[PDB]
RNA sequence: UGAGUAGCGAAAGACGGGUGAGAAUCCCGUCCACCGAUUGACUAAGGUUUCCAGAGGAAGGCUCGUCCGCUCUGGGUUAGU
RNA sequence: ACCGAUAGUGAACCAGUACCGUGAGGGAAAGGUGAAAAGCACCCCGGAAGGGGAGUGAAAUAGAACCUGAAACCGUGUGCU
């Protein structure tokens, strides 16, 4: 039975890396948000 | 039948084959309360076969036995075949039946079975 | 007087050692000694250990002769519990309880 | 230079000794060109060949915290002539 | 088919009457000096003797 | 409380000798048994030290364990093609 | 004329941590030996854990799962039935 979640380093990277946070106006406010939490990862 | 001791037909036989093999090579061996009150049929029996001797009596005794080596003492490696009509066999010539004895020896770990030592007497 | 010998969080569960605990009251020292030594429980081991022990405090410790011995109290109580779990069907789990004893032997001269 | 750090001796390191073979720790960020011209101007031993490896930091756990050590680049270096004389 | 009510300890004590173990029918081994199982042999010498 | 009740996840093991406080379950040997367009041999993704040696038995292993993909101490990955 | 560890910030302990989710995101439980470590030399039962003496301490049922120690619940012995 084929599940939901298939891991891939490629896709996990390119999708919620940091560099596509930073890429766009509304991704900088998502790490300003995990900035302001204390978050120890930022992002994936 | 007379037992199945929780064993398919095909191999509740070859264990038998397997226990009156080793009890003709060591001559005793510990085993469990259940199992040594049939092998006595099976070993028993067996050496009426060596007593006589014939050809037709040793093929009859070949669909039964094992085949193994012997090699203890430092002379030449025998089969099984050959020490029960040549060494076991000269032992009972005077004996009509019980060739062998059960004495029992108590539970045992884990289990809760009971262990007992079979040998020729 | 009376010695004793007490054993602290043995991994067995407290209903199953009162079985065996019930079968030494008030027996002789060498009698008690036997029917541990031939029972095939799980515990047997466990508890000849504890009386083994007690008897010899009563020899050293104290000015006693270990023939006319006699076990006056035998109890098991019981200890912390360890909590594990174990996955059922259709995604949930069930709670596991693993149960320790404490076992305690007094051995008296008389008096 | 100080590129080189440490010597390695170790048990496969010893019979590595028989073929003029040396073990050392390096930096991390350095090529085996720059290890080549280290060895020359400190010993002042005419060199062979390098061969040079990475690791990864292991998860090793003490008391109740959990951390990973440092990550190791290490060099061999076989000599033609002369020998280092390690102690 | 879930009980319907608690069981008191009263019940749960009165049902325990009957579970209990016993004595393995131990007997002197006139060898040894210790008590052994009946028709079994002593386990500190193996001596099964008659 | 249900209760020492349900269950312990497809299946063939037997005996001899050792270790050990403690062995049906750990090692060595013999016999029997099962797959063999695969339960055999490589490798991509993914996991990230689970790989090796010497020690240990609280917890994990649906039982036991002197054993382990579990604990401690040290090791292991070498390219001009 | 505010709280005193289920309270007070989610966080009195190395907490936005464990952990859960692809991701945005959600989000804990855990304080107290003694004035002073003076943390049990030594003897006995084991393979060890643990226990009985001796000793330190005003107190060791203050022995580091450590200030007091209620209830549910689990065991032993006894007077009446």
């Amino acid at each position: 039975v084929k599940r939901t979640y298939q891991p891939n380093k490629r896709k996990h990277s390119k999708v919620h890396g940091f560099r596509k946070r930073m890429s766009t106006k509304n991704g900088r406010k998502v790490l300003a948000r995990r900035r302001r939490k204390g978050r120890k990862v930022l992002s994936a | 039948g007379y037992r199945k001791l929780g064993r398919t037909s095909d191999q509740r036989k070859a264990m038998l084959r397997d226990l009156a093999t080793s009890l003709i090579i060591s001559e005793r061996i510990e085993t469990t309360e259940a199992r040594a009150k049939e092998v006595r049929s099976v070993v028993e029996k067996l050496i009426t076969l060596g007593k006589k001797g014939d050809l037709a009596s040793r093929r009859n005794a070949a669909k039964t036995l094992r085949n193994v080596e012997i090699l203890n003492e430092d002379e030449t490696t025998q089969t099984a075949l050959q020490k029960l009509f040549g060494e076991i066999a000269e032992r009972y010539t005077e004996r009509q039946g019980g060739y062998t004895r059960i004495l029992k020896q108590g539970p045992r770990r884990g289990d809760g079975a009971e262990s007992v030592i079979i040998e020729l007497v | 007087m009376e010695a004793k010998a007490v054993a602290r969080t043995i991994r067995i569960a407290p209903r199953k050692v009162r079985l065996v605990l019930d079968l030494i009251r008030g027996k002789n020292a060498a009698e008690a000694i036997a029917i541990l030594k031939l029972t095939n429980k799980a515990s047997s081991p466990v508890i000849e250990k504890v009386l083994m022990s007690a008897l010899a405090n009563a020899e050293h410790n104290y000015d006693m002769n270990t023939d006319e011995l006699v076990v006056k109290e035998a109890y098991a109580n019981e200890g912390p519990t360890l909590k594990r779990f174990r996955p059922r069907a259709q995604g949930r789990a069930s709670a596991i309880n693993k149960r320790t004893s404490h076992i305690t032997i007094v051995v008296s001269d008389g008096k | 230079r100080d590129i080189l750090k440490r010597p390695v001796i170790t048990e496969k390191s010893s019979e590595a000794m028989a073929e003029d073979k040396y073990t050392f720790d390096v930096d991390t960020r350095v090529n085996k060109t720059q290890v080549k011209m280290a060895v020359e101007e400190i010993f002042n031993v005419k060199v062979a060949s390098v061969n040079i490896m990475n690791y990864k930091p292991k998860k090793k756990r003490m008391g109740r915290y959990q951390g990973y050590t440092n990550k190791r680049r290490k060099a061999i270096v076989t000599l033609k002539e002369g020998s280092d004389d390690l102690f | 088919a879930v009980p319907k009510r608690r069981t008191s300890k009263t019940r749960k004590n009165k049902r325990r009457t009957h579970f209990k173990i016993s004595v393995p029918g131990m007997t002197e081994c006139p060898n040894c000096g210790e008590y052994k199982l009946s028709h079994r042999v002593c386990k500190n010498c193996g001596s099964y003797n008659g």
